[PDB]
């Protein structure tokens, strides 16, 4: 869409209605007549349009309404109030902007910020350009958390995110056009190459992935027709289901074979029947004929019983020719119809043993998309955020992702190399205390009204704890953690001297022997200008693959590539490296997923906030005190930068409500 | 509402791959053998038939009676008359083989008979005795 509309639209919301986050700071417009209702949406999605159309220069209440016309420009509480909702929740004004109004003066209330990862610093940004005293602390000696770029010499390659996901309604668009990335389309193709070393050829190529589709599909019918969500007590995970069904498709397939020859039997045996009967009558005839014969060589002059006597057998005999006539008529149809059924029969398998194996790649490729083994994600709510997706083509931030962190890093207060250990809070406020990672006897404290925790769920998943809470995580809240799952995904990164691939082709797959290991090294990217490929390694193969030396793991991906390529246009690589995330200790994973057991619901217990109990008991219902942002907690938009980056944009605005009060929700 | 097109999925038959550990494995094996012990039973009827085929091997060619071309002629000679009480008393009321036998009477001429010489032929009597058998 494009207009005022396309604004609304460009930033995730309805441009005909009043969502209900609106009903909440406006309930009475929404409650009010449908003509005002319309005034405060177009106001509303003028003024994102504004915004949009300039986004690195903040947007003030002045410049808005100086734009505006009657009747919009008409009521100006409203105008206001419109404005600092959308200022409040990062909808406009976020990201990096040149001020107008250099920043108010002194600032009030005090935040500290667990991780500077993508989350954590868009929420810093936003709470600073609020006007309150911000702290990050980030165990890492680095900005940016899951968002990893390698550099070295004009070697760029992100061991991290990679993939800005369609410009549709992407915040990161807006970041994109503050932020010099480079942004580069993804040309789809993806030609796969067998164990063997050469392309699977379109005819099949073509035929799996078609079946994968309809595969999935039949999952889906599975889960919402059929209802089979549990399986003794269990649920059923979406690994599950497609075996179930592709049981039901090797079932079938015989179900038909059988059927189609017990046609060919209840045919070729009324087939012998008939013999039978056409046997016995070329037997009464044989016999038959010399009686006529003895008869006729009576010869003449005779009686009339003897003349009878020829001419009755003579009858007789012309009747039992009649009859094994229309029986060899009969014969000769039953013997075509069965020259037909048997030249055209069902087919032999549901699928060989080279198709097992390609439609092992499209799982692989899709144990990658979920970062775990589809044995883990839930049936019912694996593709939950599906209908959230941007629209435009997948785009690579040729310049590596991490120039997004280091943007927004700029002007902020950030303690790196700074592990926390505890995080207590209560009535009056919270303490973090952490560590030097460098000399870990070296310790720190930190007093502040909130703390913002932006902890991969992999982290706070951990047992025995790496953070403690003090108190304790109510249970709604660490059964959400535990329910939840954060899995993994690797990458390698081989840095050449020289081009040897098709430079026209962006990824390209390599199909594994096994269903064991379909995920290792399942899949290549031509990304960058530079001479560099990446390697994917997904499933449960990636997981197993961290036990092994980098030596033996770019071994195995020259080997593939010669397999491809030929055996000498595969140099040695210049440099190389090897992603471990599940070994990150500052990260125990790669992101997070719906496993089986789940639901998006668990993300929303993720982001709810922690309010302590009283300190003096019967002393009133405290203000909360601890936040959580992070992938994990934006049920719309898990796993991702962009979902990231909104969640922290939200907790921002939920935090700075509580804590500067709103002046706008009149 | 329907599966995809090409899919196939019964309530019934997904409860039967599920109801325990290797339910899967058990049936497509029930198949494995239900389809093996008919691939053998259309051999085995293959040959019986093969067999029943090689007898009925000349046709019927040697036992075959020359065409009789014969113009249906209207006078009942005194031969003819025989002819006919004996096919009704080998015949019965089956008017087409007596006047196959017969030779050169349309199948009406003889129904006709019946009545004219009914008197003279006893074909009463005839009759009768061709149903005691
Ligand atoms: C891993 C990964 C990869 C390899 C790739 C990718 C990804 C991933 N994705 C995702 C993203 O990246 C994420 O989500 C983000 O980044 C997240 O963020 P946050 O939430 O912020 O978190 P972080 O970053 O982690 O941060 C945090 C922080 O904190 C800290 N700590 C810890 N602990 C502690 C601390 N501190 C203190 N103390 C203590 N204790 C740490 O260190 C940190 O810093 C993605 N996304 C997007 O968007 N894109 C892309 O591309 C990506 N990638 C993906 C996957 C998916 O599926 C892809 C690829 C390809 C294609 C497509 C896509």
């Amino acid at each position: 869409p494009s207009g005022v509309e396309g604004a609304a639209f460009q930033s995730r919301l309805p441009h005909d209605r009043m969502t209900s986050q609106e009903a909440a700071c406006f309930p009475d417009i929404i409650s009010g007549p449908q003509q005002t209702q319309k005034v405060f949406l177009f106001i509303r999605n003028r003024t994102l349009q504004l915004w949009l159309d300039n986004p690195k220069i903040q947007l003030t209440f002045e410049a808005t309404l100086q734009q505006l016309e009657a009747p919009y420009n008409s009521d100006t509480v409203l105008v206001h109030r419109v404005h600092s909702y959308l200022e409040r929740h990062g909808l406009i004004n976020f990201g990096i902007y040149k001020r107008i109004k250099p920043l108010p003066t002194k600032k009030t209330g005090k935040v500290i910020i667990i991780g500077s990862g993508v989350s954590g610093l868009a929420a810093a940004r936003q709470l600073q350009s609020f006007g309150m005293d911000v702290t990050l602390l980030e165990a890492r000696d680095r900005v940016g958390g899951r968002v990893a770029t390698f550099r070295k010499g004009n070697y760029v390659a992100d061991l991290g995110a990679m993939v800005v996901t369609g410009l549709g309604g992407n915040p990161m668009a807006v970041v994109s056009k503050q932020v010099n990335m480079e942004l580069a389309k993804i040309k789809q193709k993806c030609p796969l190459y067998e164990a063997n070393g050469q392309a699977v050829p379109k005819e099949k190529d073509e035929m799996v992935e078609q079946e994968f589709n309809r595969l999935l599909e039949a999952t889906s019918y599975l889960s919402h027709q059929l209802d089979f969500n549990v399986l003794n007590n269990k649920p059923v995970s979406l690994g599950q289901a497609l075996e179930v069904v592709i049981q039901l498709q090797e079932k079938h397939v015989k179900d038909e074979q059988i059927e189609h020859w017990k046609k060919i039997v209840k045919t070729q045996e009324e087939l012998k029947e008939l013999l039978n009967k056409m046997v016995n009558l070329k037997e009464k005839i044989k016999e038959l004929h010399q009686q006529y014969k003895e008869a006729s060589e009576v010869k003449p002059p005779r009686d009339i019983t003897a003349e009878f006597l020829v001419k009755s057998k003579h009858r007789d005999l012309t009747a039992l020719c009649k009859e094994y006539d229309e029986l060899a008529e009969t014969q000769g149809k039953l013997e075509e119809k069965l020259q037909e059924l048997e030249a055209n029969p069902p087919s032999d398998v549901y699928l060989s043993s080279r198709d097992r194996q390609i439609l092992d790649w499209h799982f692989a490729n899709l144990e990658f998309a979920n970062a775990t083994p589809l044995s883990t994600l839930s049936l019912k709510h694996w593709d939950q955020d599906d209908d959230f997706e941007f629209t435009g083509s997948h785009l690579t931030v040729r310049n590596g992702y991490s120039c997004v962190p280091v943007a927004l890093a700029e002007g902020l207060d950030i303690k790196l190399n700074t592990a926390v250990r505890q995080v207590r809070y209560t009535a009056s406020g919270c303490e973090v205390i952490a560590v030097n990672t460098r000399s870990t006897s070296q310790t720190f404290i930190y007093k502040c009204d909130a703390v913002l925790c932006t902890l991969p769920l992999g982290v706070l998943k951990q047992q025995p704890p790496a953070v403690q809470f003090v108190p304790p995580l109510p249970e709604w809240k660490t059964s959400a953690v535990q329910r939840m799952g954060f899995g993994n995904l690797n990458k390698v990164v081989l840095c050449f001297d020289r081009v040897f691939w098709d430079p026209s082709v962006n990824l390209f797959g390599h199909v594994g022997s096994t269903t064991a290991s379909r995920g290792e090294l399942f899949l290549f990217w031509n990304l960058y200008k530079a001479p560099i490929l990446l390697a994917l390694v997904a499933g449960e193969a990636a997981g197993i693959m961290e036990n092994i030396s980098d030596d033996v793991i770019v071994g195995r991906c020259l080997a593939i590539l010669k397999g491809i390529f030929g055996s000498s246009a595969v140099p040695q690589p210049k440099e190389t490296v090897v992603s471990r995330w599940r070994a990150d200790p500052w990260a125990r994973g790669s992101y997070s997923y719906v496993a089986a057991g789940s639901s998006g619901n668990d993300y929303d217990l993720m982001a709810q906030p922690i309010t302590p109990g009283p300190s003096i008991p019967g002393a009133p219902q405290p203000i909360p005190r601890l936040f959580f942002a992070g992938e994990h907690t934006i049920r719309n938009y898990p796993a991702t930068v962009h979902g990231a980056l909104l969640s922290g944009l939200r907790e921002a605005g939920r935090i700075a409500d509580q804590f500067l009060g709103a002046m706008y929700t009149l | 509402r329907k599966p995809p097109k090409g899919m196939f999925l019964s309530q019934e038959d997904v409860e039967a791959v599920s109801a325990n550990a290797t339910a899967a494995t058990t049936v497509l094996r029930q198949l494995d053998m239900e389809l093996v012990s008919v691939k053998r039973q259309i051999q085995n009827i293959k040959q019986t038939n093969s067999a029943l085929k090689e007898k009925l091997d000349g046709g019927i060619e040697p036992y075959r009676l020359p065409e009789v071309i014969q113009k249906c002629n209207a006078r009942w000679t005194t031969e003819e008359q025989l002819l006919a009480v004996q096919a009704i008393r080998k015949y019965g009321r089956d008017f087409q083989a007596i006047s196959d036998v017969i030779g050169n009477k349309s199948v009406v001429q003889v129904k006709n008979f019946f009545v004219n010489y009914r008197r003279r032929f006893n074909i009463d009597e005839v009759l009768q005795e061709w149903e005691a058998e």
